[PDB]
């Protein structure tokens, strides 16, 4: 009676054990990953400015073209009465893109299994 | 309410870093001892001016000197990068445990040469 | 103001044009309010996803609990009812009147 | 464009609802509740919500439906509101939802002490007399 | 009616969760942190009439940013303007706008 | 080639539950001390295939007076669910890789009871409905511990994505690190499934059948997954694979040694033996794998 | 989309083969000649819901343990878990798991 | 003294799965307090960067705070790496 | 004997063992040989993306090493 | 029910009711009247009986139906301004469903249907509670938005209110009914000076519970329900009938007695703002709740109705138990008028 519940209680005591030394090395490992990451983020953020900002100046070069004939219209009227720069929507910027990429850009993330 | 004002197509011109992703992160951690200062000012000013048309020459610098770190590393350790970056482009996660042996061997060399 | 939440708010009045319509089988007053609870969930986890509103995430959860038991505490009562009728028509309650 | 793939899904979500909402026959207005749930469920899951999607179903539809069915039986223009940047190396509805043991303490004891009561409660109406 | 207990024993119960700006997990920014945060400073401690009068160029801001009505009658026009040119002949997309364009990282 | 891998996935399965019955037959005949189907073929191989044939040959016994509705919808959910439940399931790569697959599988598990409840209430007989009403009651109260166990489990693992179970289990099995569960575990599937000593109860016959065997290979490799890990090489997955179906194999088994060597419970023992027995140990352990991280700072990784 | 897929197929699958199990024998003709409402059942059911509903509290454990406030949630899933007990030990002792 | 051995033999006669399950509950909620472990727990979790650090503006009065990731000064990790 | 139970069973591994590795090859045909790449918390997803559009063949696959870099 | 599991009950509704009061927040103010309204149907069936779990489902569907709209009025609010403070709603179609949600958890016409039978079919101190306590949470929210709230709606509502009572209140013969009535009237009162002076509507608050206390505590004293039932009280306990006569008058509003000070003030206040027909309607309605007190005074203590045989037993016995705050609870609602100004305090 007493030995089943020794071997019982040893054989929890080795597994706490071997998952912990486990567990922090998963820990460390983590870490590791997270500082490489790190590192790469400022390429990474400069080319996704980059990117929508090009991606702004082409809808505005489109619109201008397009809204030459609309009578009151102005081309590149902000909609906040603030002139402190505003994260644009996905529809700002992939408006009258064609329709595939659109899909990728709202839902591919969501999408992807 | 006003008009927007967005730099020309000219101003977001720059050479572009045509590698993939696998291959960045294989020499994340060099890259980030490296090319330290010039990505730690540009992070500054993005957080501090907290708009994306302030800060297109940092972005500038960034770009070239990743672009001659990468120089650097395709001049003097080619070959031992090219196998780590393609054992860590193999698994699905992008592993640095996988290969540590590889990682061991282009670090001893960049040791050895820069 | 977009077309899914006006969806949303379409779904919620016609169950509450069904919980009150009352045509017997009080269970059905029950589906209804629980209808009413479902659509009161989408609506709430859309517009706190949308707005990135990080730490009301726990609004839903928090809310359909609690509407949970309401629904229990609700068939506990029809039970009652069925137990002192047989049946668990709307009709059958009009001892008490104005 | 999916046509419309969310206006879709709201529409057969308003759909069902009008199907349950004349209340025929409490059974197949309990099955058009699951349609209607399943089809809610699909919707915040598009969204983004896959943990509250995932909520709905289990609680909703696995518990609380059938606790309904259990006892009836008994008896007798989008995708243009959406984000532009990323979440990091996390999901942020999982650590929205996971700080309630952390910051929601108040909404932790006052959820946890209303379930206590209404066990005390149906108990207490259950048990007849 | 209300009694500000928390107030009076420093406890936030219930203050944390009741704006956006306030202490988000990992410092997630809501969608519209600086709207809001524009819009408390400038009626904090002036009063809910002269708040409503005085700041209400911010709330319409912050109201913008939630709902971006406005932005969408913008693009709406723009997309039926152009789908009218589209239609008599007089406009053509560009490259970008086909998928011919070439991809930046 | 995505439609070719969810076939690829599919019929394989569906072929392993028709030789799951000659496969327990056999083995119960074995145990018996006889030989099972060993006529029809070499060593009863046709058993299967013959069954099948007379199934879809017999005349369905269609009440003519029932809800038609129903009784048709039930078996294609029944089966429905038994399919897709297959798919989170890294071996060892998922056809489908979800964050959340584990509240999936339970999602699904707690959906399977719908079947029961409409085949019950479409029978039209009282005493099918009360052995409905049996039926569900029993399912649902055996899924609570089954959650309960579920995520005190997966407290150990960081999340609730499948394919990280492969890496928390590299060292050592989760066998070893909470026993316990595990059992509980073994017990609360035998009870789920309707299985002895937990089974007090032409066409959808078949279908539920088929739905049936399905789940016990799903239960049997989600526990192989959850508790019994296998050494994962990157460069040849086909190791990870043959030793995820050989622990399949020999839980299932077990699942048919269970059920030949042992009578069976009352409703109300079993009952008694879940809300009176499981719970509070499953609270208790639920308590225990909370704190130990804490404890022993030992927190999973992943967040 | 795959899921979507995925499901999709699963129920076709199952559909095609139940109809035609269903139509296959129907092809050759053939002759083709309450009140007790237990009460136990129903606590039952409600005592289910109400324990999911606590389950449903327990769920986001796994992300919970990352916070760096480990006192407080340790504390608080701690609380959540004696209150599910005691809300069973309160069922048990009044006689409500009885048959 | 007596009296609690004596029913705390009777309970592990004729009901030990209760008797288990108070025992484990006990432990678990009172050992973490005591586990000296659980402050490196809590420093583990904290040392664990998921955003990015934003570097500060040097004004020439921040000694403590490094110019380089290599540099002496700063929060250190080895600690951790001999755990 | 016992032994006429193994053929039946063998059926069984082989009719678990066609998912597993079918899943695993399709797996590399479709993504160039290489393991499929996961994306959980929608920073991988970011760089399948950058890597699409890098590639210049519109597959995240395609891996430009370090001889694009000129 | 077991001593300790109604005093548990008894707590968790006023721990609710104290959350709904003292939190900023209206997901913590739903999470409160939900909590309020799962503890206390138990409340109302503590003496089982089929008209009993009558009246509890009722209760029960209507407060459900009530929390689920303010909930969507809350979902609303947060659309339309991402706010969950409680303060102006920033919304008309929120801030008209969320004064529907609170007259129906209030009981004001027309969500009034329920009051009359739920009073009837629950016990008397159930019904004590119900009529006072309940009424603290949804008043303390309305009072919390008074800014905001149209006054067209409200007005209408509490005009509505007060016609409903007075003319129900006429009809009816059993005194919980009357009570009901009473309530309603009273609380049609009390709301049409929330969009001008909420220290008014407390003030009301105050003296109308302290009245319907003393009147559900008389009842109780002298354990009648019907209106003969009371008739026949004056052969044992004239000195409650007496009491019970002086409240009754004052519950009409009668000067010198407490129950006009409410009313006089309110009148006062709606003056101040240039609403001169609307105070008159309501004085000339409130007649008639003065007129079938007067009648229920007529039938209890100044006339002496024929008695019973068997009521000779009941000389013999006293009233074992005595309930405690009674004669302080008569005092406050018959002689405080004189010190009308200290509703300075902001009570
Ligand atoms: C402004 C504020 C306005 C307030 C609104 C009006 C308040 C009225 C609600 C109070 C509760 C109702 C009530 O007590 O009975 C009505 C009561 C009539 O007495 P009764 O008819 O003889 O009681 C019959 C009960 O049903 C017989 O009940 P029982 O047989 O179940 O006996 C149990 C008894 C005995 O309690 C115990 O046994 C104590 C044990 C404690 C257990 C600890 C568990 C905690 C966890 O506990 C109680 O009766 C309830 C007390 C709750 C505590 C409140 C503090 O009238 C009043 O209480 C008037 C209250 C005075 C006004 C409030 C304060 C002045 C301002
Ligand atoms: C103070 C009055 C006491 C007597 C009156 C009691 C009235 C009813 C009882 C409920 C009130 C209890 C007050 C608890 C309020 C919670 C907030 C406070 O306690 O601070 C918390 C401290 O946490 C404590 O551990 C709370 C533990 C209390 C819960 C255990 C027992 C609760 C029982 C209450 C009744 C429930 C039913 C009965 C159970 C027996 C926050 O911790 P902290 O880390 O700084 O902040 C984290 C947020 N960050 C990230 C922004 C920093
Ligand atoms: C019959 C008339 C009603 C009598 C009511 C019963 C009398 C006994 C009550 C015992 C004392 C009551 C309160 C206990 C004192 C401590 C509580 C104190 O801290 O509360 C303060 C407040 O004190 C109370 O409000 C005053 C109570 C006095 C009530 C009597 C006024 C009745 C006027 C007409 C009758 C004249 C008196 C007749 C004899 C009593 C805090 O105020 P504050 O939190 O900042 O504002 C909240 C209100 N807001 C939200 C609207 C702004
Ligand atoms: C039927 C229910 C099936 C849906 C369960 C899906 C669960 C799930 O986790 O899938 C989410 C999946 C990916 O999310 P994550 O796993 O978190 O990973 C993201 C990063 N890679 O996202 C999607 O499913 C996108 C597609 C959603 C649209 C369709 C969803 C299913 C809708 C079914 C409607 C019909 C239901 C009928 C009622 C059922 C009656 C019993
Ligand atoms: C230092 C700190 C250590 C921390 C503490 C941790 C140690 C904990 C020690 C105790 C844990 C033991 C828990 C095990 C589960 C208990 C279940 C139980 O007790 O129930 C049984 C009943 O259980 C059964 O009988 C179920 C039988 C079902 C048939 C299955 C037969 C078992 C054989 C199959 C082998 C099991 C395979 C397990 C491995 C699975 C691999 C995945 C008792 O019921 P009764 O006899 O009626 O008594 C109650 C009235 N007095
Ligand atoms: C403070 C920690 C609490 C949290 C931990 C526990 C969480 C979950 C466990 C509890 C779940 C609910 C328990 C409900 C208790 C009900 C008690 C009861 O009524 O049962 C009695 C019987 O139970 C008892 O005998 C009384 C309680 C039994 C013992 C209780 C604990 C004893 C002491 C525990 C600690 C042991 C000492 C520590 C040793 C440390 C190691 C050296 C009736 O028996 P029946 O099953 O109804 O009859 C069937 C047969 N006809």
């Amino acid at each position: 009676g007493y030995s089943m519940f020794a071997v019982g209680i040893g054989t929890l005591l080795f597994g706490y054990w071997s998952m912990m030394k486990w567990n922090r090395e998963r820990r460390r490992l983590q870490i590791e990953d997270f500082e490489a990451r790190i590192a790469l983020m400022p390429l990474f953020q400069a080319e996704k400015d980059r990117r929508v900002l090009q991606m702004l100046r082409e809808n505005l070069e489109e619109e201008a073209i397009i809204m030459k004939d609309v009578p009151d219209w102005k081309v590149g009227e902000s909609v906040f009465h603030t002139t402190r720069w505003v994260t644009p929507m996905m529809g700002e910027l992939y408006g009258l893109r064609t329709n595939e990429e659109i899909l990728s850009a709202t839902y591919g993330f969501i999408w992807y299994t | 309410p006003g008009i927007v004002e967005l730099p020309t197509l000219e101003d977001l011109k720059v050479q572009e870093v045509k590698v993939s992703s696998s291959v960045l992160k294989a020499a994340a951690h060099h890259y980030g001892a490296q090319c330290d200062k010039p990505n730690k000012e540009f992070m500054l000013c993005r957080w501090e001016e907290k708009d994306p048309r302030r800060c297109l020459e940092e972005g500038k610098l960034v770009n070239q000197c990743a672009l001659d770190f990468f120089r650097q590393i395709k001049r003097h350790c080619a070959e031992p990068f090219t196998e780590y970056w393609t054992c860590i482009d193999y698994s699905g996660l992008q592993l640095f445990r996988h290969c540590r042996k590889q990682q061991a061997k282009f670090d001893e060399c960049v040791l050895d040469k820069l | 103001m977009p077309l899914v939440y006006m969806n949303i708010i379409m779904a919620f009045a016609i169950a509450l044009a069904g919980l009150l319509m009352y045509r017997s089988h009080l269970m059905s007053s029950l589906l209804c309010l629980e209808g009413m609870m479902l659509s009161l969930f989408i609506m709430s986890t859309l517009i706190i996803l949308n707005t990135h509103f990080t730490l009301a995430n726990m609004m839903p959860i928090i809310l359909l609990v609690f509407a949970a038991c309401e629904a229990a505490l609700g068939l506990s009562l029809l039970v009652m009812v069925s137990n002192t009728y047989g049946t668990d028509y709307v009709q059958n309650l009009n001892l008490l009147q104005c | 464009m999916t046509m419309y793939i969310a206006f879709i899904l709201s529409t057969i979500f308003v759909i069902g609802f009008v199907g349950f909402s004349s209340k025929p026959s409490p059974i197949y207005g309990g099955l058009g509740l699951i349609v209607s749930g399943g089809v809610g469920c699909g919707i915040v899951l598009n969204f983004g919500g896959s943990f509250l999607g995932l909520m709905v179903f289990l609680i909703y539809l696995g518990g609380m439906l059938v606790v309904f069915g259990y006892t009836t039986a008994m008896a007798t223009g989008d995708w243009v509101i959406y984000d532009t940047g990323d979440s990091g190396f996390f999901s942020e509805e999982a650590m929205g939802i996971a700080a309630l043991y952390s910051y929601g303490t108040w909404l932790v004891i006052v959820t946890g002490w209303s379930l206590l009561i209404g066990v005390v409660v149906i108990m207490e109406i259950t048990r007849g007399n | 009616p209300f009694f500000d207990v928390q107030k009076r024993l420093g406890l936030d119960l219930d203050r944390w969760m009741t704006i956006q700006s306030a202490e988000q997990p990992h410092k997630i920014p809501g969608r519209c942190h600086a709207f809001e945060k524009e819009w408390i400073e400038c009626a904090h401690g002036i009063g809910g009439i002269r708040a409503e009068k005085e700041c209400k160029i911010e709330f319409d801001d912050f109201v913008e940013c939630l709902l971006r009505q406005k932005t969408m009658k913008r693009l709406s026009a723009i997309k039926r303007q152009r789908d009218k040119l589209i239609k008599e002949g007089k406009y053509t997309p560009p490259p970008h706008h086909l998928g011919k364009e070439d991809p930046r990282p | 080639m995505f439609m070719i891998n969810i076939l690829s996935l599919i019929i394989p399965i569906l072929l392993a539950v028709a030789f799951l019955t000659l496969v327990e037959r056999k083995v119960l005949g074995y145990m018996q001390l006889r030989k099972g189907p060993n006529v029809v073929g070499p060593y009863g191989l046709l058993q299967p295939i013959a069954d099948a044939l007379k199934l879809f040959t017999k005349e369905p016994l269609r009440p003519a007076t029932s809800s038609i509705s129903m009784f048709i919808i039930a078996p294609i959910l029944a089966l429905s669910l038994a399919l897709t439940m297959w798919v989170p399931l890294p071996m060892p790569y998922p056809l489908i890789n979800m964050n959340l697959g584990v509240l999936f599988m339970l999602a699904m598990s707690s959906l399977a009871v719908y079947s029961i409840l409409w085949s019950g209430w479409a029978s039209n007989s009282k005493y099918a409905l009360i052995g409905a009403l049996r039926a569900v009651a029993q399912t649902i109260s055996y899924e609570v511990t089954l959650a309960i166990i579920l995520l005190s489990v997966l407290l150990m693992n960081g999340s609730y994505t499948l394919s990280t179970l492969i890496t928390t289990q590299e060292h050592i099995w989760m066998i070893f690190t909470s026993w316990p569960l595990a059992m509980m575990w073994f017990i609360s599937t035998l009870a789920e499934t309707n299985r002895a000593p937990f089974d007090l109860t032409a066409g959808p016959f078949a279908m539920f059948f088929m739905a049936e065997y399905a789940n016990i290979i799903m239960m049997n490799a989600f526990t192989a997954i959850l508790f019994l890990g296998a050494s994962h090489d990157p460069h040849t997955p086909e190791l990870y694979t043959i030793n995820f179906v050989l622990k399949t194999l020999a839980l299932t088994i077990t699942f048919l040694w269970i059920r030949a060597s042992y009578p069976r419970f009352r409703y109300d023992q079993l009952m008694h033996l879940l809300w009176k027995s499981f719970l509070p140990l499953t609270l208790a352990l639920c308590m225990w794998h909370i704190s130990l991280p804490i404890m022993t700072a030992s927190i999973p990784p992943q967040s | 989309m795959n899921i979507m897929l995925t499901l999709l197929t699963n129920v076709t699958l199952a559909s095609l083969l139940v109809l035609i199990a269903f139509w296959l024998p129907q092809l050759n003709a053939y002759s083709e000649k309450r009140l007790p409402f237990s009460m136990k059942f129903f606590l039952v059911a409600i005592t289910f819901l109400l324990f999911d509903l606590e389950i449903a509290l327990l769920l986001p454990l796994p992300w919970a343990s990352q916070t760096n406030n480990l006192k407080t949630m340790l504390t608080m899933a701690l609380f959540l878990l004696i209150l599910l007990a005691a809300s069973l030990a309160y069922e048990w002792t009044q006689k409500g798991l009885e048959w | 003294a007596g009296r609690i051995a004596s029913f705390l033999k009777n309970a592990w006669a004729k009901e030990p799965v209760l008797v288990a399950s108070f025992a484990i509950g006990g432990l678990a909620i009172i050992l973490p307090s005591l586990s000296p472990y659980t402050n490196y727990a809590i420093r583990i979790n904290r040392a664990t960067p998921y955003n990015y650090p934003v570097p500060l503006r040097d004004d020439g009065n921040m000694p403590d705070v490094p110019s380089h990731p290599q540099d002496p000064q700063g929060p250190s990790l080895e600690w951790l790496k001999n755990l | 004997m016992w032994f006429e139970i193994l053929p039946g069973i063998a059926v069984m591994a082989a009719c678990l063992f066609i998912p597993g590795m079918a899943t695993a090859h399709i797996h590399k045909f479709t993504n160039g040989g290489k393991e499929k790449r996961v994306a959980h918390f929608s920073y991988q997803w970011n760089l399948m993306e950058r890597d699409r559009r890098i590639s210049g063949v519109n597959r995240y696959h395609v891996t430009k090493g370090l001889e694009n870099i000129d | 029910m077991n001593p300790i599991i109604y005093t548990t009950l008894i707590m968790t509704v006023m721990s609710g009711t104290m959350l709904v009061m003292i939190s900023s927040h209206w997901l913590l103010i739903w999470i409160g009247f939900e909590m309020n309204l799962l503890a206390m149907i138990p409340v109302l069936m503590k003496n089982f009986n089929p008209r009993a779990t009558e009246a509890a489902t009722k209760y029960f569907l209507t407060q459900a139906t009530a929390s689920m709209m303010l909930m969507m009025a809350i979902i609303i609010n947060l659309l339309y301004s991402g706010q969950w403070t409680i303060t102006k709603m920033f919304n008309p179609v929120a801030m008209t469903m969320m004064t529907m949600a609170l007259a129906m958890k209030l009981g004001l016409s027309p969500f009034h249907f329920w009051v009359p039978e739920v009073t009837q079919g629950i016990s008397l101190q159930a019904g004590l509670l119900l009529l006072t306590w309940q009424k603290l949470a949804p008043l303390s929210v309305l009072c919390q938005i008074s800014q905001s709230i149209n006054p067209n709606l409200m007005l209408t509502m509490a005009m509505l209110s007060i016609l409903i009572g007075g003319w129900g209140g006429l009809n009816q013969t059993q005194l919980r009914k009357i009570m009901a009535y009473s309530s309603i009237a009273h609380m049609g009162w009390m709301t049409a000076v929330l969009p001008y002076n909420t220290t008014m509507t407390i003030l009301n608050l105050l003296i109308y519970i302290t009245m319907t206390l003393a009147m559900f505590m008389l009842l109780i004293h002298s354990s009648a329900t019907t209106t003969l039932s009371l008739s026949h009280t004056w052969n044992k306990m004239p000195v409650i009938t007496s009491l019970m006569m002086v409240t009754l008058l004052s519950m009409g509003g009668l000067p010198p007695l407490s129950g006009f000070m409410p009313k006089w003030m309110i009148i006062q206040e709606m003056t101040k703002n240039e609403s001169i027909i609307m105070p008159t309607l309501m004085a000339m309605t409130a007649l008639l709740n003065l007129y079938f007190y007067m009648r229920l005074a007529y039938s209890s203590s100044l006339t002496m109705f024929p008695s019973t045989n068997n009521m000779k037993m009941k000389w013999q016995f006293e009233h074992t138990k005595q309930m405690k705050l009674l004669p302080t609870m008569i005092v406050l609602s018959t002689l405080v008028l004189p010190m009308t100004p200290a509703l300075s305090s902001l009570n």
